[PDB]
């Protein structure tokens, strides 16, 4: 098991990471 | 052999001669003609709109005068191109758009003579403040009366668009006529040009608006912004600590916390920077 | 499974021959939706009767459709026929095309059925019959080669019609789905190079779908090269799914194509680029597509 | 909600009258109710047999369950687009050929740990150990809750813990029950 949950943080460590960028990239462009 | 959902291509010179020759006579009801090109079936195309001589009648049947245009669309066959017309148009400062009493009859005159031709109104006394509330429509046969009007098939943009308000739907909506979707046919060689000629300054953009108003400004909005830092002094020491949640959503002011209190601050923040920096830049260049 | 059957003839082998095409798992599968059937009636009653002079009649028959896809019972089309008749333009074309949806796989079957309805024979008013026709049979026969691709190739070949055009395309292009013929790309080629703006989406469809994941060196290129100097946007549409159901699952085999596609100003262009990029990554973790999907959506 | 009963899930008799309420009412929009009219035919397409899914059976992918899902999101420029969902329709059933037309019928149950689910009866309104044959439906999800009979000798070859197609390892003399309609 302590290999199989080491590729599971890692992706979503990775979800994240394109989540949290929109959001920020999102909420730039929602001012306009 | 029915309609389904035709789509309306005008021009960026349509419109604009669309608005010119409605505000030129206002209180006279601008009258002319809309010249395009039946490309098929359920699309319909307009690049040219003229404009028509009025008269004392207005806008009617009358007011077309027929040696008048075959002249003119016959000198508008050596220059640029020939093409035939699609429908007419007419202006109703009055009101928002509907077909009146008169506009229901040139528009079988001109659907018997022509194929559909397509009636537009545009309101130039509402072209105001950073919208059109240019609308065209489409009469209806009265044949139909035992099946349901605008026989839609195959599409789902039409609840798009526009619905129908409460002030169209009352004279001749939908039991009269129909209406119709216009889009803007955008290009390049067009919509660069245009705003590189009316939204740019060259030599502006390096000024420095000589100091003598400009820390001046910044001296009338600092005794403002201190009254209001007194006011949110004020709520902010007194704090109503009984029911505390309701109080304050009961009691709002839209202006105390932080609308009055970081708009002028924000402002006088960003000229000085962009003041500052351009004065910096400039001593870099000039020596 | 095209492959596998040419290099295993290179009885027992007969028998390895028909488990490797499948006739009888689309049999058994026919077998079993025969047999078992849970369809209620009163339920399609009671939106029958609700349904004013509206233009719900294909609304119907698209459901119906759907709750008896495979079923193979013809019970609506029979109670009351005058009531499926009193729309039409597309109603009788949607219908036509429902009848097929029900008997959704026969193989032959059908073909000996709805060869009542020949398309010179029906109505020589009415092309929506024949040209929903031809586009049921390719619903119906549909994975399965054989004469049924040259049979609805001799049929475009002498076509009447545009509106048959539509379906008879529809058809051939279900039915050659994977093949990637030589034929049926040259026909449906010549067919998009008529310049006729009521079929381009007939041709656009089908294209493809006899190119679905090919990444032909020239289909791309044709089409991208067809769809600037046009003057319509059906035609615009029709390639625009083509240029997508063209590549599927090339994981990084188009990303210039979808670059060039997105840096164009066309607004159905970029919407088509978007169908592109996500047809070639399907169950693809790609944390970069995803960045550049959503950076691209605001 | 595809196949699914009130066990599964307790908003479907919540959505059902909810589509009825939108498509009996007469003040509503016709783009309303034409949500409505197909909201009713993929909730019970193929009478109970049929479902969606991208997914094949060992990992791989559909490639026509994919082809007709997308040009059925084009539903709005082009009404008979919607017809092309049908081919990602795929079936819910577990049959025991073993030959290529020996189809005997053989009776096997489920184990569920609640009562019984899995194809509901037509309404008209104006044990856990189920035997069922070859021909017969299996909802997805209780395709791990199943058990072949132990207490027959006619045992399968592949382990039947997955929908699809499989055979019976015939071991017996005199085999019989062969029915086609
Ligand atoms: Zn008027």
């Amino acid at each position: 098991d302590l290999y199989s949950r080491y590729k599971k943080l890692q992706q979503e460590l990775e979800f994240l990471e394109v989540q949290e960028e929109y959001i920020k990239d999102e909420q730039k462009n929602l001012k306009k | 052999a029915v309609d389904t959902a035709e789509q309306v291509y005008i021009s960026s010179l349509a419109l604009l001669k669309m608005l010119k020759h409605g505000r030129a006579g206002v209180p006279m009801e601008v009258m002319g003609l809309m010249l395009g090109e039946f490309v098929d079936d359920y699309t319909v195309r307009v690049i040219d709109v003229f404009a028509m001589p009025q008269s004392g009648t207005g806008v009617s049947v009358e007011a077309v005068d027929p040696v008048f245009q075959a002249k003119m669309l016959d000198m508008l066959k050596q220059t640029g191109r020939p093409e035939m017309v699609v429908g007419w148009y007419h202006s109703h400062p009055g009101f928002g758009c509907w077909l009146s009493g008169v506009d229901i009859n040139t528009q079988q005159s001109f659907e018997a003579l022509s194929e559909r031709a397509v009636a537009v109104v545009v309101d130039p006394i509402q072209s105001v403040k950073g919208k059109v509330v240019i609308d065209a429509f489409r009469l209806i046969n009265a044949n139909m009366m035992v099946l349901g009007h605008e026989p839609r098939q195959t599409t789902s943009n039409l609840g798009h668009l526009n619905k129908p308000s409460i002030q169209a739907l009352i004279h001749g909506l939908n039991r009269h006529y129909y209406s119709i979707t216009i889009n803007y046919r955008k290009n390049e060689l067009e919509q660069k040009m245009l705003l590189n000629l009316h939204k740019k300054s060259w030599m502006e953009g390096l000024t420095l608006q000589d100091y003598s108003e400009h820390c001046k400004h910044n001296e009338s909005v600092v005794k403002e912004m201190l009254e209001l830092a007194k006011n949110y002094n004020k709520a902010v020491e007194e704090e109503d600590k009984m029911t505390p949640e309701q109080l304050a959503i009961k009691n709002v002011g839209k202006q105390d916390p932080k609308r009055h209190l970081e708009e002028h601050v924000d402002v006088l923040m960003t000229s000085n920077i962009v003041q500052c920096l351009a004065a910096m830049l400039d001593t870099v260049v000039f020596k | 499974l095209s492959s596998v059957i040419q290099n295993l003839r290179t009885d027992q082998t007969l028998k390895m021959i028909k488990i490797l095409s499948g006739e009888m798992a689309i049999e058994l599968h026919l077998q079993f939706l025969i047999r078992n059937n849970n369809t209620d009636l009163m339920i399609l009653k009671n939106t029958k009767d609700a349904v004013r002079n509206s233009v719900c009649h294909t609304a119907t028959v698209i459901a119906n459709s759907f709750m008896h896809c495979g079923t193979t019972s013809d019970q609506f089309l029979r109670d009351n026929l005058e009531w499926l008749a009193r729309a039409t333009n597309w109603a009788k074309f949607t219908a036509t095309a429902s009848l097929g949806v029900i008997h959704k796989g026969h193989e032959k079957e059908a073909l000996q059925l709805m060869a009542t309805y020949l398309p010179k024979d029906t109505s020589p008013g009415s092309a929506y019959q024949e040209g929903g026709g031809l586009y049921a049979l390719g619903l119906i026969h549909a994975n399965h080669g054989g004469d049924i691709i040259d049979y609805l190739l001799n049929q475009l070949k002498n076509a009447s019609n545009d509106i048959v055009r539509h379906g008879g395309s529809l058809g051939l292009g279900l039915a050659a789905m994977g093949t990637a013929r030589q034929d049926v790309y040259d026909l449906l080629k010549t067919n998009l190079y008529q310049d006729d703006a009521v079929t381009g989406e007939a041709a656009g469809l089908a294209l493809g779908l006899v190119m679905l994941g090919s990444k032909n060196a020239q289909a791309i290129e044709d089409m991208v090269g067809y769809a600037q100097e046009t003057q319509h946007e059906k035609i615009l549409r029709g390639l625009a799914v083509g240029i997508a159901l063209v590549m599927y699952g090339r994981m990084e085999e188009a990303d210039a194509l979808i670059e060039s596609l997105c840096r164009d100003k066309d607004p159905i262009l970029r919407r088509s680029g978007m169908y592109t990029v996500a047809m070639a990554y399907c169950g693809s973790g790609n944390n970069k597509a995803i960045r550049r999907l959503l950076h691209v959506a605001v | 909600m595809i196949q699914q009963t009130e066990i599964t899930c307790p908003k479907v008799n919540q959505f059902r009258q909810l589509y009825s309420k939108v498509i009996n009412d007469k003040h509503d929009d016709v783009m309303a109710k034409f949500g409505a009219i197909l909201a009713q035919g993929i909730l019970d397409a193929g009478g109970h047999n049929v479902t969606i899914s991208l997914q094949s059976r060992t990992g791989h992918t559909h490639m026509p369950s994919v082809v007709g899902v997308l040009v059925f999101t084009q539903f709005w420029f082009w009404f008979p687009l919607s017809h092309f969902l049908s081919l990602a329709y795929t079936p819910t059933c577990v049959i025991g050929l073993n030959k290529d037309l020996k189809m005997p019928k053989v009776q096997y149950k489920s184990n569920c740990k609640p009562s019984t689910f899995a194809y509901p009866a037509p309404l008209e309104v104006p044990p856990n150990f189920q035997l069922l044959d070859n021909p017969a439906r299996v909802m997805p999800a209780q395709l791990k809750v199943l058990t072949m009979p132990e207490t027959c000798r006619y045992q399968p070859f592949k382990p039947l813990s997955i929908g699809g197609i499989i055979i019976l390892k015939d071991t017996s003399e005199d085999i019989e029950e062969l029915v086609e309609p």
